[PDB]
RNA sequence: GUAGUAGCAAAUAUUCAAACGAGAACUUUGAAGGCCGAAGUGGAGAAGGGUUCCAUGUGAACAGCAGUUGAACAUGGGUCAGUCGGUCCUGAGAGAUGGGCGAGCGCCGUUCCGAAGGGACGGGCGAUGGCCUCCGUUGCCCUCGGCCGAUCGAAAGGGAGUCGGGUUCAGAUCCCCGAAUCCGGAGUGGCGGAGAUGGGCGCCGCGAGGCGUCCAGUGCGGUAACGCGACCGAUCCCGGAGAAGCCGGCGGGAGCCCCGGGGAGAGUUCUCUUUUCUUUGUGAAGGGCAGGGCGCCCUGGAAUGGGUUCGCCCCGAGAGAGGGGCCCGUGCCUUGGAAAGCGUCGCGGUUCCGGCGGCGUCCGGUGAGCUCUCGCUGGCCCUUGAAAAUCCGGGGGAGAGGGUGUAAAUCUCGCGCCGGGCCGUACCCAUAUCCGCAGCAGGUCUCCAAGGUGAACAGCCUCUGGCAUGUUGGAACAAUGUAGGUAAGGGAAGUCGGCAAGCCGGAUCCGUAACUUCGGGAUAAGGAUUGGCUCUAAGGGCUGGCAGCCGACUUAGAACUGGUGCGGACCAGGGGAAUCCGACUGUUUAAUUAAAACAAAGCAUCGCGAAGGCCCGCGGCGGGUGUUGACGCGAUGUGAUUUCUGC
RNA sequence: CGAAGCCAGAGGAAACUCUGGUGGAGGUCCGUAGCGGUCCUGACGUGCAAAUCGGUCGUCCGACCUGGGUAUAGGGGCGAA
């Protein structure tokens, strides 16, 4: 049910911290604790780990990921780079 | 301890040396024999006072025997 | 002690006036929440181990259990009873239907098999 | 309700200290000294944690008593190895070595017509 | 601990003695283990080629 | 002088009789009345104390009264090991040579500016001695040997392996008896059993057979998971174990509790009570089987998707199901093991006597019960939660061995033989063995923990186990006092201030605003019930060809009853309306203050790309930050949030 | 007290909502052991004592509490000041 209707996974912390932290708070402890979709073993045991370590739970395969989240905004952007200016014509 | 299935088995127990003691315990339903020889204490239990008694009778002679109590 | 113990399981002194701690303390919810539903998803096992319930009712049923529908084992029990009368008035309703699509199917098979008979 | 004690000198509740208790022959409840867990041996790559089969699992320096068929397995990479990787360490060492003669005589052909 | 990022340990062969060598790269993003690493002057250049 | 004065007042307590004795409010025994009440006033230790332990003897000291007593004095006793521990190992660190510095004792420093291995097996030659067959000892020679630097550092970490019973005035896993084991060592190498004797041919023999020839033998079984009593192998290489946080749930096992029955002894019997209490066992080690765990293998492929947890999760990267394997077994039975132990009944023996004897040491049930242990499984971390001595396995193949009716290189298999040095070991471990000047209501690290009430290890009262009111007793019952309890009527009028007291409390059913960062507030406020007994209602478990036996303690309902009494003692939130300060949790002025003071996350600002920022330094380009690198270090102001940051 | 996940019923065309459950996150809350020492401006004040005792209190899974080991020493150490 909906039970806290708006701070959803930040009512742990309760009555204190402020407003505009828990805002700012509630958008990355959801995105560390999720169980991301393996690139690899296909299922949706990503879990990470301490702080940019990524794990899977079948085939255990351990990948260095974002701080919080899987990926980051530098971490495609630079694998975007880095294959064009592979493939400019011979390095 | 150890323990023993064939009569055959424990005889040669008997015979083997390093060995000095055999405690023949009259237990009521069954009666076991002990070679006491050396880091072990070899045990067969036997059902027959007359299967007992042509045992004792096939004792070695140098083995001391003693009947418990 | 055992003769005012023995006064206890009866249900003398165990009123309002000599409880003080919470029922919830007592005896817990979640104990009484393992206990019920160890009751219940056992016997859903052992209606399937023979052939009482199919395995398609079972997992609707068991999810079911595994959320608050069924109060205790007697109202699941009376609750199957329906549900099997229901599978037996569909299948009972089912298969005359079934069987009149039979001889009708069969009945265009042999105004088939008699007229073309007659063709040669 | 006889409350037992210690038969050492350690009276913390140490790590080594570690024991059960049993009931001697005399009707007293005595408290026992246990040896700690002999966890088994896991696997080499560490791609599965989760002990290898077959091995008997005690202290490092119980295992000069134990016979060696006590502590590994028949197969070749006996004890080391989780017997899945064996056979897919036979796999890896077969395709990889057919793909250096194909290419080998690939490139020959490339050293043929080029 | 004591560094937020996370710590590579990658494995060789020594080309002169048979034996071989573990040794610890800074972890770059987007390496996953099991990768194969290739360092050197004339490496091809993808993610976590030195 | 003060003066026979203050004083011998913290924590409930003594009583009667009897013995020894010059001599008894205290010593001893016995009975009653008691308290500590399993977070003990109990059972044992680490630290420290060092003879305090035990026994006997005296009563001048000392024990704040006394003493016939002692932790006093005097005399004499007691502290036993391969497996209990120190030793060994590394951790934070502490520390010599090389080197640097220094007027200098020396400091820096720990791999730094270094010829920092003295070992190896094998080849070789040379010598040597035994039984010069062959071995055994060195000389030097070809080959490897990151020597990643010595060495110290834990009586709580790492660390192979001891149990059960008895014994003393005093010790015990240490002596005795009985039963185990680990680690070393074994020339002429102690004894089996494996590697071990298979096949082809011919010659003859009815065969049994033998003879010769030649070849092969560094083991076997299962599709697999892996299995067996053994299973050639160096330098070197790979890995595992040693080797890991904290908190939840839950399941398995054990201890203790609890229920019924037997049996043994005792408790009451005024009346009842098949009653009440005590007691009712199997060690290490070896083997068998329960039970649990698996992300172990095979068959085979499921959507109408199913399988399962209290919670998940699970799977076409192969589910359910059918069938195996491994590992753990602290559970039960078995060798030990009933000959001991223990209960109770007898009988000797002046005695020593681990006397002798008869009997019993059983049947079950139950669990969110508590503790402990093993395991599953998940949550949290800008927190990822030790090294090493040692030990094992695997991959490789340097060589090594036997030549046949010859048995060798071998061996973690089953036995046999020998040893295991050195130090520590009594006691108190505390309202009387430590420290506080002392037999000081303080201080000091842990393990074991029953019955009743009850959510509970709260508090209250009993058992086992202890004690004797805490450096005194007798008489009386003034003032003052310190604690403790009530008070007609009024209810802050008292005082600087409701200070202190006193209300309210536990529980179920009711009912809940202003205000808000939507989490709260909040157990808001305000209410109603509560006993006793006599019942009903509902919640289950194991077998079946829809029944029958047996099980836990809770939840609602109703009647009747008491003098409206019922959380009947203990146990236990007064409440609102608001203003100022601080976001909160945390910390601080040990001994005059806990605050608004400090910190705090948030926000900023600044230095610095390393021949550098900030710092230490008597000294060297010695050091810390630095096992670092602008999402970092170093230096400050401000102090949650929201809205603001003027000139 | 009941954070996320989670089931089940109900309404919706979508977006999802509403209701009963399950779950057990926290520098949570009432409290014991432990650790602190607000108040009575109480006892005590040639005391039990060169800072105690009794009531009443604060926090009590957390920046916790504590034993042993090691480091830093006098214009020096250390400090949530
Ligand atoms: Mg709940
Ligand atoms: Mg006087
Ligand atoms: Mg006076
Ligand atoms: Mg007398
Ligand atoms: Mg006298
Ligand atoms: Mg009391
Ligand atoms: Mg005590
Ligand atoms: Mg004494
Ligand atoms: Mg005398
Ligand atoms: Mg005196
Ligand atoms: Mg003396
Ligand atoms: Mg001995
Ligand atoms: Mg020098
Ligand atoms: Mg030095
Ligand atoms: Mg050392
Ligand atoms: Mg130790
Ligand atoms: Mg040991
Ligand atoms: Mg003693
Ligand atoms: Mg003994
Ligand atoms: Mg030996
Ligand atoms: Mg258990
Ligand atoms: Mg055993
Ligand atoms: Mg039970
Ligand atoms: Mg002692
Ligand atoms: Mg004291
Ligand atoms: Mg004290
Ligand atoms: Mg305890
Ligand atoms: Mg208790
Ligand atoms: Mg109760
Ligand atoms: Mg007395
Ligand atoms: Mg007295
Ligand atoms: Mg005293
Ligand atoms: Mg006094
Ligand atoms: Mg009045
Ligand atoms: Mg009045
Ligand atoms: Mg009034
Ligand atoms: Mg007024
Ligand atoms: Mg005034
Ligand atoms: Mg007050
Ligand atoms: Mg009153
Ligand atoms: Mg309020
Ligand atoms: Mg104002
Ligand atoms: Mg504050
Ligand atoms: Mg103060
Ligand atoms: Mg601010
Ligand atoms: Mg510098
Ligand atoms: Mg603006
Ligand atoms: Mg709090
Ligand atoms: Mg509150
Ligand atoms: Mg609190
Ligand atoms: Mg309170
Ligand atoms: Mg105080
Ligand atoms: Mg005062
Ligand atoms: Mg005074
Ligand atoms: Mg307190
Ligand atoms: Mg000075
Ligand atoms: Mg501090
Ligand atoms: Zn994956």
């Amino acid at each position: 049910a909906k039970r806290t209707k708006k701070v959803g996974i930040v009512g742990k912390y309760g009555t204190r911290y402020g407003a505009s932290l828990r805002k700012m708070v509630k958008k990355i402890e959801i995105s560390q604790h999720a169980k991301y979709t393996c690139s690899f073993c296909g299922k949706t045991k990503m879990k990470r780990r301490a702080v940019g370590i990524w794990h899977c739970g079948s085939c255990m395969k351990t990948v260095a990921g974002g701080a919080w989240t899987y990926n980051t905004t530098s971490a495609v952007t630079v694998k975007s780079a880095i294959r064009r200016l592979k493939e400019l014509k011979d390095q | 301890p150890r323990k023993i299935e064939e009569i055959k088995d424990f005889l040669l127990t008997a015979r083997r040396k390093d060995a000095k003691s055999v405690k023949i315990k009259k237990n009521k339903d069954n009666v076991k024999f002990k070679v006491r020889c050396s880091r072990y204490l070899y045990t067969l239990v036997i059902t027959d006072k007359e299967k007992a008694e042509k045992l004792k009778q096939s004792l070695p002679p140098g083995l001391a025997v003693k009947e418990l109590k | 002690c055992r003769k005012n113990t023995l006064a206890r399981r009866k249900g003398r002194h165990m009123g309002i006036g000599k409880r003080k701690g919470t029922a919830n303390a007592r005896m817990p919810e979640k104990v009484t929440w393992m206990r019920r539903m160890r009751i219940l998803r056992r016997l859903l096992r052992r209606y399937r181990e023979s052939k009482k319930i199919d395995r398609h009712m079972y997992h609707s049923l068991y999810l079911k259990v595994k959320g608050n529908v069924f109060k205790n084992k007697r109202i699941l029990m009376e609750h199957i009873h329906k549900l099997k009368a229901d599978k037996a008035r569909k299948k009972l309703l089912a298969d005359q239907a079934e069987a009149r699509r039979s001889k009708t199917k069969e009945a265009r098979k042999r105004r088939e098999e008699r007229l073309q008979a007659k063709k040669e | 309700v006889q409350r037992l004690t210690y038969r050492r000198r350690l009276s913390y509740n140490t790590a080594s200290n570690k024991t059960r208790l049993s009931r001697t022959p005399g009707n007293r409840i005595v408290y026992l000294y246990t040896k700690k867990v002999g966890k088994a041996p896991k696997s080499a790559c560490g791609v599965c944690p989760g002990r290898l089969r077959g091995v008997r699992a005690v202290r490092p320096k119980v295992l000069m008593r134990l016979s060696k068929t006590k502590k590994h397995v028949s197969r070749a990479y006996g004890g080391s190895m989780c017997a899945k990787c064996v056979r897919d360490r036979i796999k890896r060492a077969f395709l990889i070595e057919e793909q250096k003669i194909v290419v080998k005589v690939l490139k020959a052909q490339a050293q043929s017509q080029k | 601990p004591g560094r937020g990022a996370p710590l590579a340990k990658v494995v060789f062969r020594d080309p002169y003695r048979f034996k071989k060598r573990t040794e610890l790269f800074i972890a770059a993003e987007g390496i996953h283990t099991g990768q194969f690493v290739y360092c050197g002057k004339k490496a091809q250049l993808n993610i976590g080629n030195v």
